């Protein structure tokens, strides 16, 4: 089961999973046009994955692109690498969702749900080897945390059994411009805790924080912190594609990196993270990279290990990494971290290492941790959602939709039951 | 009879099986390729081998009868890439098309025996092709769920296919601290529970003290996995030179067997192999076989994490390869019984089984350790491995009382009445060593 | 009784084991390479010499048997980039990352009593190796307070561990006029104790006395520590000429016990050696064996700042080097017993020892020599021993009046007790030499 599916959707989601494909294309050495440029075997079996042999030797992404925008599947085919793609492969609809989830995933979703399905199917019935689905998607924006959700429930209600690897983007809590972003995204969550099993903390705020400090760029652009979430994704797939001294994949974690099944957020950290010109003062050591996963300033979740109690981590590595010297620093960080380390375990460590060395890097290394402190933007997000369906502004909207405030206090009252299970287990 | 078949399941099994077979064509000058290269010269023909490990075909290559089993694809695309694929018949390597799980709970599962099937009418044909079986042996880790899993389901499936002849089965240990799945503790103790099913003769290593002896004794700065596995490869081969080569002390396989085992039941030896030091160490030092024997005695050339000098003695085997002088091993047993550290049971105390092989000893290049032209193994019984696994078995009961992964184990098709009748066997086993330690 | 253990603690006694070895393998005409060096002597090595200190090996390569111990890193490094190293084995060294204090306050300590056990199963495995033993030497200065505590606590762990062979220990000891260090008579007093309660001999060799006698005898502007060194070599070197080289004479270690230990405590021989002069002057003077004799008397042989007419004459040994008229040295004896330089004792006064070598003496190219076919060594008993001891003594109370330090020992490892301890023993020591030197 090494073939993977990727699907897109979103306002943002559609160049995340661009930005995946080039990084994809960029890994093993590829052209845009589907001419095949890696040696030797391995890169023919990883496009067997991920691409199809079409005719003349050509491959073309498995990857399902979906919007209520015809622009952003414009601006994708715009690009060099994704320019070129089946019509089946991309389905967009009109016109938008007005940034609700529920109207969003009520009548955006649910007329080409069908047609999106069907295509789905029809790939599967293709892809034989299929494990996981990579999705990206936007959960600030109704539309995204609408569709996708809808659809990330339509495929757990047909492949129950197939990994569903969820990066979407959590909505920063400084944007105050659309008060029903963080409600919209609450609700898609509170559904796609069941709807999905592996899901990863973004927050855009993080992003930005991690492109002021490391590239300090003046205003935040989206490339760049795609093209960083487009490595992290990478690295965990070749992980298990490309060789490696012990390669991961989706079941390893959902058996060893989350010890109880209601829990699917996980972390993320990347390394090195090198300032732009200081590459040449840097050196790659295994010590650096340890120091840069156990710090809130280098992860993009964005969770604290001083504020969040530890359950559980897992620190995957690229390159040639010797077992010795992560084992020491394993230790040394149980030693120091004993008490965000949570004593039910006692010792959580889950390792990864690929042998190859990662695309322009010698060592490259992906961390993912469950903190207790997901639990405190699960907060976040509650309260935002109470203080502003209290003043009972821009609520005609959602009597409109037909949803009921039942439903509300039934999603907000789950999600303080999984707070609580990450109180159990106390923060 | 004289034949012995091996087994490789697993990755880590297939990579120090990899390096089982390098060595062995090295010792007898035979290339990885095939056709010869060369012979069946002088003496890789009779005494066999190389004809035991090496069937000889009609054109004179000699084909090593090798079985490696692993559900990762991974591992068997790494297998094909190398020479002894070619060496191989395509048969011989059994394909593993989807990895059972992460990583024992369903590689001992049904899902296990599907292939398990494949594989036991593989066997079948190859016994038809090869006539005799000295004993079966088997390569896997305790690591890699799948390999224990699989290996422990093959050797209870043909422990009750034919019974009669001996099964060697080398399981590699995890560290007590380091656990690179936190599923191993569990997967360890069904391993047990297997062991005590069908056990004739398990050899315990760690990889720490490997390490720790590349770090110390070959003075490599970060020890590989290859170096471990041509270790491994290097007791292996000192192992068989009593059969592979001609011996004024040559002993049966079965005769070790029966040895290691005077109580109604005794399971796991624990193994030791000296000389492992630097090339130019070795260059430095001229020692006799006295001294090796000296070594071999302290916890260091034990390559697994358990101090001798703590347990107490029980039924050991000392080996040796290369030139062997009769008044060397009498000062040798004469230092041996002034030394008077380890407390002696009752029945065995003036107990060692000697054996002498007359081939010097071989090492690969690429290892750190300089070939030598002498060396001793020790293979002994101690109380130690039941301490380690007390402590696995703490570590398993924790996890057993926090209960988060048997949601998971049961998902999978486990019983909590499964977890609990292997910890009684382990608990069981603990006790009988404590016991015959007592006895002593 | 045909091994002695040769032991180098510290900066100085790793510099003057060093030079000891350099001036052994140029007597045998030793190069770095050597296998013995090369094989056509007897009596270079073998037969012994080398059987005394450089260990045999199987491919004859004769390894010097020393431990070169200290935790100072940059003198292992220039110790190891030698070919004295290669010489040694790589694991008889130790090495050490953090010197342990200035100086005797963590080279006494549990700290510097945590090698000890690794140097004593290091010990044991040489033992081991070799066959036979005769006794301990010990290479560290007393100036250093560092090398004299690891000092102590080895001869303290030997005397436990075996306990059967004398314990013999070098000991240098810093010019009574100027002192570098501040706390080094404090290091001093604190191991004279120790090695009262330990060593079974000892040997008191002063800085000062050989500076002026390289610059008088040897007539050299710029002294230097490598000439200290080389003549502390021939020193020794002269020591174990018989056990080396054969003699017509051939004197034994248990006959030094014999002689210098004539009461229950004695064990404080000083060492002189002569003729010592400049080359250019050896090539220009030639004395007689009555002058040697003569000079062996004077205060600057006797490597001591104490006039030896003040001292009482005790048992004595002398030692000579090539070819030596028996019927000579008894006349020359005759007359120094006619003279009464040194005023004799009424239970040893006939205790003049006599003993030949066939080896003549070496000189280095490093440091002036008197080139001569016969040296004499004499070990002398005089008492100008107690008079060094109270010197050095008055300066240690002196000290300890105020002692302006106290609080970092009474810290780290130590208490004002243990000084005073150490004051009373020092002064006990001083009182009963004086009083069994005074009875006659």
């Amino acid at each position: 089961m090494r073939e993977i599916i990727h699907i897109s959707t979103g306002q943002c989601g559609n160049q995340i999973g661009a930005a995946f494909w080039e990084t994809i294309c960029g890994e093993h050495g590829l052209d845009f046009n589907g001419t095949y440029h890696g040696h030797d075997d391995i890169q023919k079996e990883r496009l067997n994955v991920y691409f199809n042999e079409a005719s003349s030797g050509k491959w073309v992404p498995r990857s399902i692109n979906v919007d209520l925008e015809p622009g952003t599947i414009d601006a994708v085919r715009n690009s060099a690498i994704g320019n070129l793609f089946r019509p089946d492969n991309y389905i967009f609809g009109q016109s938008s969702a007005g940034n609700v989830w529920a109207k969003g995933h009520y009548t955006e979703g649910a007329e080409l749900v069908d047609s999106v399905m069907d295509v789905i199917r029809r790939e599967a019935e293709g892809c034989d080897s299929l494990q996981g689905f990579q999705i990206t998607h936007s959960l600030g924006g109704g539309t995204g945390s609408g569709m996708g959700t809808l659809l990330i429930s339509k495929i757990r209600e047909e492949f129950p059994d197939r990994m569903m690897a969820t990066f979407s983007v959590l909505p920063s809590p400084k944007t105050s411009d659309t008060v029903v972003e963080p409600y919209n995204a609450t609700l898609s969550v509170h559904q796609l805790v069941e709807h999905s099993d592996e899901t990863f903390c973004i927050d855009n705020e993080a992003l930005y924080d991690i492109c002021q400090r490391t590239l300090k760029l003046n205003q935040p652009s989206y490339g760049d912190l795609n093209n960083l979430v487009s490595s992290v994704m990478s690295g965990v797939t070749t992980s298990l594609r490309y060789p490696g001294q012990l390669n991961s994949d989706l079941r390893k974690l959902a058996v060893n990196l989350v010890p109880f099944p209601r829990l699917h957020f996980f972390m993320v950290g990347y390394a090195p993270l090198t300032a732009i010109g200081s590459q040449s003062f840097r050196s790659l050591t295994v010590p650096e990279l340890t120091q840069q996963m156990f710090d809130a300033k280098n992860m993009m979740a964005a969770a604290d290990p001083r504020n969040g109690r530890y359950l559980t981590v897992a620190a995957f590595f690229r390159g040639k990494v010797s077992v010795k010297e992560v084992e020491d620093e394993m230790h040394k960080v149980q030693s120091k971290n004993s008490d965000y380390f949570v004593e039910w375990i006692p010792n959580n460590v889950q390792t990864a290492v690929c042998s190859v060395a990662p695309q322009g890097l010698d060592m490259a290394a992906t961390f993912i941790a469950n903190s207790t402190s997901i639990q405190e933007l699960f907060k976040r997000v509650g309260d935002q959602f109470s203080a502003m369906f209290k003043r009972k502004a821009f609520l005609h909207w959602y009597t409109s939709e037909g949803m009921d405030e039942l439903e509300f206090s039934e999603a907000e009252s789950n999600m303080n039951d999984l707070v609580s299970e990450y109180q159990q287990y106390q923060e | 009879m004289r034949e012995v078949i091996s087994i490789n399941v697993g990755q880590a099994g297939c990579q120090i099986g990899n390096a089982c077979w390098e060595l062995y064509s090295l010792e007898h000058g035979i290339k990885p390729d095939g056709h010869l290269e060369d012979g069946l010269s002088k003496p890789k023909g009779g005494e066999e081998g190389f004809s035991t490990f090496f069937h000889e075909t009609g054109y004179g290559k000699f084909v090593p009868r090798a079985i490696y089993v692993d559900l990762e694809p991974n591992v068997i695309d790494e297998v094909r890439n190398g020479p002894y694929k070619d060496l191989f018949h395509p048969e011989q390597l059994i394909s593993g098309k989807e990895d059972a799980a992460n990583n024992y709970a369903r590689g001992h599962y049904t899902v296990g025996r599907e292939i398990l099937g494949d594989v036991l009418d593989r066997i079948r044909k190859l016994a038809d092709q090869c006539d005799g079986l000295q004993g079966f042996l088997f390569t896997h880790s305790l690591g890699g769920g799948t390999g224990s899993g699989l290996g422990s389901l093959l050797l209870e499936e043909l422990s009750a296919e034919y019974g009669k002849k001996s099964k060697l089965e080398f399981a590699v240990y995890p560290a007590p601290q380091v656990s690179t799945s936190v599923v191993e503790p569990y997967n360890t103790v069904l391993t047990t529970h297997t062991t005590l099913e069908h056990a004739d003769c398990t050899f315990m290593v760690d990889n720490e003290a490997i390490y720790d002896m590349c770090k110390r004794n070959l003075d490599i700065p970060r020890p590989s996995f290859a170096n471990l596995n041509n270790l491994i490869a290097q007791v292996v081969s000192s192992v068989t030179a009593s059969l592979r080569f001609d011996g004024s002390l040559n002993v049966d396989l079965n005769e070790f067997q029966t040895n290691l085992v005077p109580y109604p039941r005794i399971h796991f030896p624990l193994v030791s192999y000296s000389p492992v030091l630097s090339k130019s160490k070795a260059f430095h030092e001229s020692n006799s076989v006295s001294e090796i024997t000296n070594a071999c005695f302290e916890p260091g050339n034990q390559m697994v994490k358990c101090d001798p000098r703590d347990g107490k003695y029980m039924a050991t085997c000392l080996l040796y390869r290369g030139d062997v002088v009769t008044r060397d091993v009498q000062r040798a047993v004469e230092q041996v019984k002034n030394k008077k550290t380890v407390q002696l049971v009752d029945w065995c105390p003036t107990g060692f089984k000697i054996g002498i092989c007359y081939e010097p000893p071989t090492a690969t290049p690429n290892s750190q350790l300089a070939t030598v032209d002498r060396a001793v193994c020790m293979l002994s019984n101690t109380t130690s491995i039941a301490e380690a696994w007390k402590r696995i078995d703490r570590k398993f009961d924790l996890m057993y009382a926090k209960r988060a992964f048997v949601h998971w184990y049961v998902g999978e098709g486990m019983e909590e009445g499964e977890f609990t009748e292997a910890r009684e066997d382990l608990a069981a086993l603990e006790r009988d060593y404590i016991e015959v330690g007592a006895d002593s």
